[PDB]
């Protein structure tokens, strides 16, 4: 019958690891880098689209950097297709629970929601687990200013600063040696684009092969503003910190 | 059941409902207390069809309590009056409604300010300084619309509720068996032994 | 790979000879049958000294008059004592009387061969069971994965078994009396046992028609454990 | 639906599924539960190849099920989510039910139970987790300590480790953790508890938690001074 | 029916009669209206014949099989709980069920009252069913926590007896329990044809009527 | 070899070896003997113990007051299959008033392991059946083999060693079937054509068990010191 | 608008010797004012020494028998051939009842037997499923009227001995098989006088320790 | 839950000695209106049994599928189809008695009163009737409808009780049932002169008589009946 062709995508190695999950995390090494930085006054998301082209229309393009609301972000690593369908889960979600409780969700409770979904792929179903690593930049009046990463496995885990997709051990190492807790925005900025300009596989670092946001209480009092930036302040943004 | 009074204060929210339980043409009971801790800061007293307002209480306690284990966080009363208000405008259309009434009593510790939610079967829920269900109201809210101000100490709120209570007495047809009073304030939830 | 439900050249389903396997490696059962009650006995194996071994839970009620004694996966027992217990309790319901111990058994062992491609696998998990009624007495009942049982004057399972049951060969006859018995499932026990036998990595316990079904104080067993000693130093 | 046995013995009589599972609890960050005469302590080892780590929003290695009891693990941090809200979902529904909290037993028993059903359904594989339970039941002031694992088999311990290196902290509970005596106070208990770590965490820093849970609903996580504090005691005692 | 269950120093009386109606007929004389649980649980039938015998055993079962879960005695408090969520699930499909669950537990003597709207009221002393009225008005004027064993089993016995005489729909015979920490214990089944001239010739009450 | 990992697969020559490895699971089970005369049918059992210590398992199965069967092979697979026979006996009482004919019993029975046969995820039953039936056409004895041939015979045997008792009903053909109006005679020759299936061990008290059915005679079974009489 | 309920009449009635017992039914069968058979059969024997019958709505009376009867061979089936008890029978017969409990079986059944101590048993049945244990009873149309007659004669409610004056009951003697025949007889003429639903036949089923016996007793056919 | 439509009246039967006789009228009505008067409401199964159907046309139909199915499967894998294992009355009533209470049951009934009359392999005679409830009773003497209330009492004058059945010949009985089918059309305002008669005989086994007519009819002393209680005229 079907079994000949079972693949058998939700089993233990002996040695006690998914296959999946770790071959997920193979294809996830090899997309574009994506970074987070949180700071005392904000979150700075990064990232490096893939070898891109000159005729890709860059200002309507999105492969990165996605909206779940106006409190939280996401820069993604993987699979863009596999992204979009769990972003748009998320976006659900964060509204289900908006018109539960009349509040905004919880950075914490919308990851756990959607890395409880990527382990249900781990564990049951027999389906190809989602090839998507993201980094979530969110504000809520609890903990403040967050960042956590989810991985393929469904595991999630809170960060001051983190890397995705290629070149994380460099990227984590160069974060490691720089980062300061005392950090500001506009210094995290400067930190992110410098950690990707070194670890980055192209030949130089432009305007038109990143993404990149802020999440800033730098919004008019006490409420919260997220910057998506275009293509034109990504160049600027580059010039201002010394690297173009 | 029958009466359920709230009042909100300067620091604290008053709940007031009836002891008794009546069974056919017989008080089986002048001592049942209408109410249920959904968190150590919020509180909700209950009135409406036999059966049905117990086990919705429960119900919404269990799923308020599970959210605070969840989260190790106690949610803002306003946020538990939403949840609770979906849950009966889910049930309104439902085969067999939950026939309950209820009033949210709760202090956001966040905003050091009391709340009281008055949130009837239908899922209509209105944020009040005073609030009534059923017959109570009109009973009691002229005597509330007089007395009431929003700077009144717990033990001036408890004096109009006192009155209240009186003019219900002498009003209503209806021997409620008087009241179990409980108060909501940054300290928790406490109840007034003698009333 | 190959089916679950699937025969072998010898016309044996494998996945139900392979939980037989794993019944082996289980700890020791023992069960002993008398007209004067039925004795049932385990090795508790805990597999460290820091392990409470009172919470080792290897012989277990299904009603007053039917016992319980397992080997193999335990894990897997819990659901068949679940089942068992349901089957005895809604039968007092159905029928105003207690149920057949051979009729509790079979109830047990028709979720035997629920598994296919229903749950994904055999149980890998043996029981005794143990019981009294009215029609045919005491009665000691060896339910296995296969879906059979096989009544037993006396019966060993786990993996001092061929060894134990070799002894029960030779030990039983039909006039034991229920201390006989007693001394008897501890002196097999403490035969193929590794460590020594003692009464807190050993348990005993009976069915009678009085007192019903009854689990052995750690006191209790300790004293037939050193009337055991004294008996066996006496010649 | 999806059907497949994934969980099946082997010639041998071996549910390798079941097996690789504890394989994976290996490979998980250490866990220890003490119980003294008066309380149980759950210690939990933070592997320290994560730094830049937030410890404020990171999830917990110890959690609560109800409020008089709490459940650590090691193995697969995304399992070990479904197992916690299954026994939460369980704790509040047996409240409801029943009134009156879950005890201890009755909680390890259900947790159990899932993992159990896990490794013998179609379509799923078993929970690469094993956890430690501990509390104490309403009006009862006798400490809890379970265990659980893949295969769904659960027992009381007075003293048990978990996860990588469970093997050496196990030998050092073995021959320190008198049953006659027990951890008379906290401080006794938590210190050994900090100590039995110490074998295998590497440093003393933000690499060990400690969570007390005593008698009444009371629980409490020590801050990383409170243990650091522990460790410099231990160290300065074994200069000798 | 008239039904009655008080709590009190030495336990839980629990009284009750033996009639049975259908229309004016009395098609029953002696009724048990009484299910004996277990050695510590008992639970009165007001209503429905069928439903009161029916779930009420169905709770029994379901009280079993917590003992063999958790070695343990269910809690009378946990009972009444699992009976008044069987009536909860039929809420509205016409079950007719007043019962009282009384017991002996850890926390001491326990009742609860339920009913088939899935009521479930905690209390020292309850009484249903057509006669309960009556029955209420005794129970009233001469319960204490202080009442001994003896004069506590005359008060439910006499309490029944009022409500037998002028309800038409109770009557028949009285069925006595007293559950104490023991189990509870049977004091037997008293005609209430007898127990009337006994009861009027010893206390002096029944004046008008003439014996 | 490649082709007996499931039922839904045929080998090059057209062979079945999940339903021919169902059929060796029968040679290994205790042997069983079925005979008829024009009155009477009767089956004849050899029950296997386990042990010394353990009882002697059942073999025969009574199916309704007029139809019962005898197992050779996976007892639960018997008591799946005697518990649909049960069913549709009953269902044919309670609907039309009617006793299940024998032959119809066989029918619904090799229709329903045909089923098993031919889907994937299933397997054959591990099991061969004796019915014996006395119904309107008069006596009846059926074999059942898993694969879901079902046969009508004067005599039969199946289980380990059967072919002996099989070459003796073959011989004895012409004068068990005459043995009319006489239960006792025709029992006699099914406990002496079992005793050709015996080697080492001979019919003891607890390990025989004898079943009957006739013209004015139910379905009934014998064990213990009621077949005492015949060994 | 459909009915799925009807009313064919008839009367049943069980009595508890101290070893053995009686159940008796007439044996018409009514709609309204129309008679359908002067011979029906109320009364059966079910197996294991229990006799049974289902008074009122005669297709929900026959649907429940078939039923109890099919439960008793499952029973054996199940059991190792064991004596279903008329305890058991009794439980059982609540489960089948109730199982109807919003779409009930419109009857009033009897079952007689003898229980485990060899004494005569009747059990009494209301179409929703509860049951009891008696000494007698009368079901079914004429059954308000031959009661109060049963609870005077073979309880003797309200008779005392001559000469105390009320103050000493009369004691409660056992009847002989004999005697209930009698009681049953009278019992059945009576209630055919008054009663339009009850003649045509009288049958009765005894049981005792060497089982079923059956007597037929004509009725006035008006 | 529904209302007949087109109905058929009256089926009378009896036992005799040696069999059973069945009739019914040949009208289908419409209410008041006198529709269809070819409608055949005997319905033979076999050589052995005639079910006799009254009430609604349209389930009557159904029936007749239903028992024209059951003599198909029957033969099915049956090479006794036309002897031993051949359908009983007894089994064809016991499926339609099945059938009836099942559709009762999920109250959307069959709107019928059947009457299933035939002889039994061992010659005994078989009478029994079932209607839309699922009731059922046996008697010497069965009536649907107005039959019941007018037929039996003189069908019930031949054969009162049991011992009257070996009693009462064929032509007795035939001529009978003759009578009450013509009272029938004096008295039923939903009858037809126009009726069928089956016998089952154990001996000369099943004789289907069609298109038979009510005669010797009793008009004449319509002629002198004047008014309604002066008039002379
Ligand atoms: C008093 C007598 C009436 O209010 C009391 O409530 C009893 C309670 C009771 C509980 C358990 C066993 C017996 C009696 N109730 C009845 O007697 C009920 C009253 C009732 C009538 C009709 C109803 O439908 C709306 C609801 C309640 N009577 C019955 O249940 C009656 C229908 N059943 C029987 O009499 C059954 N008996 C008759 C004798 O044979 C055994 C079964
Ligand atoms: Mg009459």
């Amino acid at each position: 019958g079907s079994r000949r062709y079972d693949s058998r995508t939700t089993i233990f190695s002996p040695e006690g690891r998914l296959y999946q999950v770790e071959y997920a995390l193979e294809s996830i090494s090899h997309a574009g880098t994506a970074i987070g930085i949180m700071a005392s006054d904000g979150i700075v998301l990064a990232a490096e689209r893939k070898v891109t082209s000159t005729l890709l229309e860059q200002d309507t393009s999105t492969e990165k950097l996605y909206k779940l609301n106006d409190k939280i972000a996401v820069a993604v690593a993987g699979l863009t297709a596999d992204a979009e369908i769990l972003i748009n889960t998320a976006r659900i979600h964060a509204q289900n629970y908006l018109k539960t409780y009349n509040e905004d969700i919880p950075v914490e409770i919308l990851v756990r929601r959607l890395s409880d979904i990527k382990q249900g792929y781990t564990q049951h179903g027999g389906l190809r687990p989602f090839g998507v690593s993201f980094i979530y930049a969110g504000y809520d009046d609890r903990y403040g200013y967050q960042l956590y990463t989810s991985n393929p496995s469904g595991n999630y885990t809170g960060w001051k600063a983190i890397s995705v997709g290629a070149n994380t051990s460099a990227a984590q190492t160069l974060l490691q040696m720089d980062y300061k807790d005392d950090m500001k925005v506009d210094d995290a900025i400067e930190l992110a684009l410098k950690t990707l300009s070194k670890t980055t596989d192209s030949s130089a670092l432009t305007y038109d092969r990143l993404e990149f946001a802020t999440i800033r209480k730098g919004a008019n009092d006490g409420e919260v503003y997220q910057k998506i930036f275009k293509p034109q302040e990504i160049k600027d943004i580059l010039v201002k910190t010394g690297i173009t | 059941m029958d009466i359920i009074l709230g009042i909100r204060v300067q620091d604290s929210v008053i709940l007031a409902s009836s002891k008794a339980v009546t069974r056919g043409i017989s008080v089986l009971k002048d001592s049942d207390d209408k109410t249920r801790q959904l968190s150590p800061h919020t509180l909700m007293s209950f009135a409406g069809e036999a059966g049905d307002t117990v086990q919705f209480a429960e119900y919404i306690q269990a799923n308020i309590q599970l959210y605070s284990i969840r989260e190790d966080y106690e949610l803002s009363p306003q946020a538990v009056s939403s949840f609770v208000r979906q849950e009966l405008a889910k049930s309104i259309r439902s085969r067999r409604p939950y026939q309950v009434n209820v009033l949210i009593g709760g202090y956001d510790k966040k905003k050091n300010k009391p709340e009281l939610y008055q949130i009837d079967y239908l899922g209509t829920k209105v944020e009040l300084p005073y609030g009534a269900h059923g017959y109570s109201g009109f009973y009691t809210f002229s005597l509330l619309d007089h007395h009431y101000r929003p700077d009144m100490t717990t033990e001036e709120g408890l004096d109009l509720l006192k009155l209240c209570v009186q003019e219900l007495e002498k009003r209503m047809p209806m021997d409620f068996k008087g009241v179990i009073v409980k108060i909501v304030d940054k300290d928790g939830i406490r109840q007034v032994d003698d009333f | 790979d190959r089916g679950v439900s699937t025969f072998s050249p010898e016309g044996r389903l494998f996945q139900v000879e392979y939980s037989l396997e794993a019944i082996k490696l289980g700890s020791t059962a023992i069960g002993i049958a008398t007209k004067e009650g039925v004795v049932l006995g385990v090795e508790k194996r805990a597999t460290s000294p820091l392990l409470e071994s009172d919470s080792i839970e290897k012989i277990v009620e299904i009603d007053r008059h039917i016992g319980c004694a397992m080997s193999g996966l335990t894990a897997d027992a819990r659901s068949m004592i679940e089942h068992a217990r349901t089957a005895a309790v809604t039968h007092n319901l159905y029928y105003d009387e207690d149920i057949n111990v051979e009729s509790l058994t079979q109830s047990v062992c028709d979720l035997a061969l629920r598994f296919g491609e229903l749950m994904s696998r055999p149980f890998g998990v043996a029981l005794l069971i143990a019981g009294h009624d009215a029609d045919d007495g005491y009665q000691l009942f060896h339910a296995e994965p296969s879906g059979t049982f096989y009544r037993y004057n006396a019966k060993a399972i786990g993996s001092g078994s061929e060894g134990a049951q070799a002894e029960l060969l030779n030990e039983w006859h039909s006039s034991l009396t229920l201390k006989e018995a007693e001394l008897l499932v501890l002196k097999i026990l403490k035969q193929v046992m590794e460590e020594k036998l003692d009464e807190n990595n050993a348990q005993l316990s009976c069915i009678t028609k009085q007192d019903g079904f009854k689990i052995y104080d750690n006191e209790k067993t300790a004293e037939l454990i050193k009337e055991l000693k004294e008996k066996e130093a006496a010649e | 639906g999806y059907d497949r046995a994934l969980s099946i013995f082997s010639p041998d009589g071996h549910i390798f599924q079941v097996e690789y599972a504890l394989e994976a609890v290996k490979r998980g960050t250490c866990a220890v539960g003490v119980k003294g005469k008066n309380c149980v302590v759950l210690g939990c080892e933070r592997r320290s190849t994560l730094k830049l780590q937030d410890t404020r929003i990171t999830p917990s290695k110890v959690s609560k099920i109800d409020s008089h009891v709490v459940l650590s693990f090691s193995g697969l941090n995304a399992d070990s989510r479904i197992l916690i809200e299954k026994a939460r979902v369980e704790a509040q529904s047996h409240r409801l039910t029943l009134e009156d909290p879950v005890t201890v037993e009755y909680l390890t028993r259900y947790v159990a139970g899932v993992q159990q059903r896990y490794t013998q359904s179609g379509g799923v594989r078993p929970f690469g987790v094993s956890t430690l339970i501990a509390g104490f039941d309403p009006r009862d002031d006798e400490p809890k300590l379970y265990q659980t694992e893949p295969s769904g088999i659960y027992s009381s311990w007075s003293a048990q480790t978990i996860g990588r290196n469970s093997k050496t902290v196990r030998e050092f509970l073995e021959k320190n953790y008198d049953r006659k005596e027990p951890p008379a106070t906290v401080e006794e208990c938590v210190k050994l508890t900090v100590r039995s770590l110490l074998e295998v965490v590497q440093t003393g820093a933000k690499n060990i938690e400690i969570t007390v849970v005593k008698p009444d609903s009371d629980i409490v996580a020590l801050s990383s001074e409170e243990i650091n504090q522990y460790v410099t005691q231990i160290e300065q005692e074994k200069q000798e | 029916t008239t039904t009655l269950a008080f709590k009190f120093q030495h336990g839980v009386i629990a009284a009750v009669d033996s009639r049975a109606s259908a229309g004016s007929y009395i098609s029953a004389l002696r009724m048990n209206k009484v299910i004996e649980i277990n050695p510590y649980l008992l639970g009165t039938m007001s209503g429905c014949a069928a439903d009161c015998q029916y779930w009420e055993r169905l709770l029994a079962k379901e009280c079993r099989l917590y003992y063999l879960r958790n070695g343990e005695r269910i809690s009378v408090s946990a009972a009444s709980k699992l009976l008044s969520n069987m009536m909860c699930q039929y809420r509205g499909m016409g079950l007719s069920m007043g019962s009282m669950i009384c017991g002996w537990d850890k926390k001491g003597p326990g009742l609860y009252y339920v009913d088939e709207h899935g009521t479930r009221l905690s209390g020292n002393m309850f009484s249903t069913g057509s006669g309960n009225t009556y029955a209420y008005g005794v129970l009233d004027s001469n319960y204490k926590w202080d009442l001994s064993v003896e004069d506590a089993l005359y008060l439910g016995k006499r309490s029944i007896l009022a409500a037998a005489h002028r309800d038409a729909y109770s009557g028949g015979s009285v069925n006595l329990y007293h559950v104490t920490e023991d189990g509870w214990i049977y004091h037997g089944n008293h005609d209430v044809g007898e127990l009337f001239w006994k009861v009027k010739e010893e206390e002096g009450s029944f004046n008008n009527v003439i014996g | 070899n490649n082709y007996d990992g499931d039922t839904v697969t045929f080998s090059p020559t057209g062979r079945l070896f999940q339903v021919e490895y169902a059929l060796e699971a029968i040679k290994q089970g205790s042997v069983t003997v079925g005979l008829r005369s024009n009155t009477h049918a009767v089956l004849v059992a050899l029950k296997r113990n386990a042990d010394e210590l353990s009882s002697y398992q059942k073999k025969i199965i009574k199916c309704d007051e007029h139809m019962g069967l005898s197992l050779a092979g996976l007892a639960p697979d018997a008591r799946v299959l005697s518990n649909y026979l049960r069913q549709q006996c009953n269902y044919s009482s309670l609907v039309f008033n009617r006793k299940l004919a024998v032959e119809r019993a066989g029918h619904l029975l090799c229709d329903k392991a045909q089923k098993n046969t031919q889907s994937y995820g299933g397997r054959p039953y591990g099991v061969g059946l004796l019915i014996i039936g006395y119904d309107k056409s008069g006596a009846h004895l059926l074999e059942f083999q898993p694969s879901g041939n079902v046969t009508e015979l004067y005599g039969t045997a199946i289980g380990a060693r059967s072919q002996g008792a099989k070459t003796y009903l073959e011989r004895t053909l012409d004068t068990f079937i005459k043995i009319d109006g006489n239960p006792d005679e025709l029992i006699k020759a099914g406990v002496e054509a079992i005793s050709q299936s015996l080697r080492d061990e001979s019919l003891t008290v607890d390990n025989l068990s004898i079943a009957i059915v006739g013209k004015d005679t139910p379905f009934t079974i014998y064990d213990g010191e009621a077949v005492a009489k015949y060994i | 608008q459909f009915n799925p309920y009807g009313d064919n009449g008839g009367t049943i009635l069980g009595i508890a010797g101290e070893d053995f017992a009686v159940l008796a039914g007439d044996t018409r069968n009514i709609t309204d004012y129309s008679i359908n058979s002067r011979y029906e059969p109320k009364v059966f024997d079910c197996g294991d020494n229990i006799v049974m019958s289902a008074n009122g709505f005669a297709a929900d009376g026959d649907a429940l028998v078939k039923r109890f009867k099919n439960s008793v061979k499952w029973y054996h089936f199940d059991h190792n051939d064991k004596k279903l008890s008329i305890n058991s029978a009794a439980r059982n017969i609540q489960h089948l009842l109730y199982s109807r409990r919003f779409f009930p079986y419109y009857v009033y059944n009897i079952i007689a037997g003898l229980d485990e101590d060899g004494k005569g048993a009747v059990y009494s049945f209301d179409p929703v499923g509860s049951y009891q244990r008696e000494q007698c009873r009368a079901g079914g149309a004429a059954a308000s009227l031959i009661m109060p007659f049963l609870d005077n004669q073979v309880n003797f409610k309200n008779q005392y001995e001559p000469g105390t004056n009320g103050k000493v009951k009369k004691p409660l003697k056992y009847l002989s098989v004999e005697e209930v025949i009698k009681l049953v007889r009278d019992s059945f003429t009576s209630a055919t006088e008054r009663h339009i639903q009850v003649g045509d036949g009288l049958e009765i089923l005894i049981v005792t320790k060497d089982g079923v016996r059956k007597e037929f007793y004509e009725l006035k056919r008006d | 839950t529904q209302q007949p439509i087109v109905t058929g009246t009256s089926v009378i039967s009896m036992k005799y000695d040696n069999g059973v006789i069945i009739a019914a009228d040949n009208l289908g009505s419409y209410g008041s209106l006198l529709r269809f008067n070819g409608v055949e409401r005997l319905i033979p199964v076999g050589d052995n049994t005639v079910v006799g159907i009254s009430g609604d046309i349209s389930d009557m139909q159904h029936i007749e599928r239903l028992l024209k199915d059951l003599v198909t499967e029957n033969a099915y894998d049956n090479p006794l189809a036309d002897a031993e294992e051949a359908l009983e009355p007894s089994y064809i009533f016991e499926y339609l008695a099945t059938v009836m209470y099942q559709r009762r049951s999920k109250m959307n009934p069959l709107w019928n009163a059947i009457i299933v009359a035939g002889v039994q392999s061992n010659g005994d005679q078989f009478l029994r009737y079932v209607n839309l409830l699922g009731v059922t009773y046996s008697s010497p003497t069965l009536a649907t409808g107005f039959g019941a209330h007018m037929a039996n009492p003189l069908l019930r004058k031949v054969v009162d009780r049991e011992s009257d059945i070996p009693k009462t010949t064929v032509q007795v009985a035939e001529e009978a049932i003759v009578n009450a089918m013509r009272v029938l059309y004096y008295r039923d305002a939903r009858s037809s002169r126009n009726f069928s008669l089956a016998i089952i005989d154990k001996n000369t086994g099943l004789t289907f008589k069609k298109n038979l007519q009510v005669e010797n009819m009793k008009w004449d002393f319509a002629k002198d009946i004047k008014g309604y209680g002066t008039q002379k005229i």
